[PDB]
């Protein structure tokens, strides 16, 4: 999709 | 306003405090966004909760221990998942002896301490819990809903970005860090310190962002290689020693509790925390956004990273060159110096 996500980061 | 482009700090009264998006013009119409991130400090009489002593059982459950390779001030963070724990739990060990804040007199001190010991006993950061701890009763820079343009994408698509469009908390001890970077689609962001030891930050001024890209792009030419983007991974640390040696200007600025930061579009920061706190955090937007939004470099060497469609925006503030945009013509070149449109009533 167009928009979406989340601003935390990929952790290990 | 401010050619320095020094970071500059601002005092409100309540009746200023009041309309978020209105004082963030005022602060723009008088250059804080030309140093890429502003201190506010908000009225005495203001409170966004009455005690932060009913926490303890706060669940916060991906802490990261911050592992950090490099030399000579240039250095990449991997950030290394732990089991969840309470803010109590969090709290004992932030305090713990092998943990706590060094002693020092002045910053400086503990500044050096920092960059000397920042590959040393990995710390542990309560990061990017979602959350907040204001009172619903609060209408006055509420995190959690400050009102600000940026609310269409939900309002209209329905989605929600965590972090982005709601709040985050960050629970801190010493020595943990926050990686250089821009806000997703360079927005703007706020950060409040609840309560504890304080937050220092750097900052780039916006004008001189792109000279800062170049040199991690030389610094870390693997990396660049992988992702023109590879900033927003949210890795890369670098020594204000290193950046004064190239020529990348920017200031400094430690952030108390009780005291607001707002970071400006495509404005570079980073920092660490002195010890034990926490803060909450979330993106907004201004007419001025607009722009940076559409020619914001983005990463998509990953998955889920924040992306945010610019068509209802441009239809909505740029009818008239929606068309052009949409054909991918649009040529506007951004000028860093600007205030948002809303300020044009502070400028008379
Ligand atoms: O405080 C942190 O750990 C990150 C803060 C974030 O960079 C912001 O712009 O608010
Ligand atoms: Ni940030
Ligand atoms: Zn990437």
């Amino acid at each position: 999709p167009a928009t979406g996500g989340v601003k935390k980061p990929h952790r290990y | 306003l401010n050619p320095s482009a020094r970071i500059m700090t601002f005092y409100p009264t309540m009746e200023e405090f009041r309309n978020f998006s209105r004082y963030i013009a005022y602060i723009e119409s008088q250059g804080a966004h030309r140093a890429g991130l502003a201190k506010v400090v908000p009225p005495k009489e203001w409170k966004p909760r009455a005690s932060y002593d009913d926490i303890d059982d706060l669940v916060i459950p991906a802490p990261i221990q911050q592992l950090v390779t490099g030399q000579s001030g240039l250095f990449t963070q991997y950030n290394i998942q732990k089991k969840a724990m309470t803010v109590r739990e969090f709290r004992k060990i932030a305090n713990s002896d092998k943990y706590c804040t060094p002693r020092y007199s002045e910053f400086e001190e503990l500044e050096r301490k920092y960059w000397k010991n920042l590959t040393f006993n990995p710390p542990i950061y309560g990061a990017d819990v979602n959350g907040t701890l204001y009172e619903k009763h609060v209408d006055e820079w509420n995190i959690g809903r400050l009102r600000t343009i940026l609310d269409l994408v939900e309002k209209e698509s329905g989605i929600t970005i965590e972090g982005v469009n709601t709040p985050y908390l960050y629970f801190g001890m010493w020595k943990t860090s926050f990686a250089w970077h821009t806000e997703d689609m360079d927005l703007y962001s706020i950060n409040y310190l609840h309560f504890g030891e304080p937050k220092s930050w750097y900052s780039v001024p916006p004008e001189h962002g792109k000279r800062l890209e170049r040199l991690a792009k030389g610094f870390f030419p693997g990396s660049a290689q992988s992702c023109e983007a590879f900033l927003r991974h949210k890795m890369t640390l670098i020594s204000p020693l290193m950046l004064k040696k190239y020529g990348i200007p920017f200031d400094k600025v430690t952030q108390e509790a009780g005291e607001f930061m707002i970071t400006f579009p495509y404005g570079y920061h980073a920092g660490f925390n002195h010890g034990f706190n926490c803060a909450e955090s979330t993106n907004f937007a201004t007419r001025r956004w607009i722009e940076y939004g559409k020619q914001a470099v983005l990463c998509s060497c990953r998955k889920d990273m924040v992306k945010i469609s610019m068509d209802v925006f441009v239809r909505k503030f740029q009818p008239e060159r929606y068309k052009l945009w949409k054909a991918g013509k649009d040529n506007t070149v951004i000028d860093h110096t600007l205030p948002t449109p809303e300020a044009a009533e502070f400028l008379k």
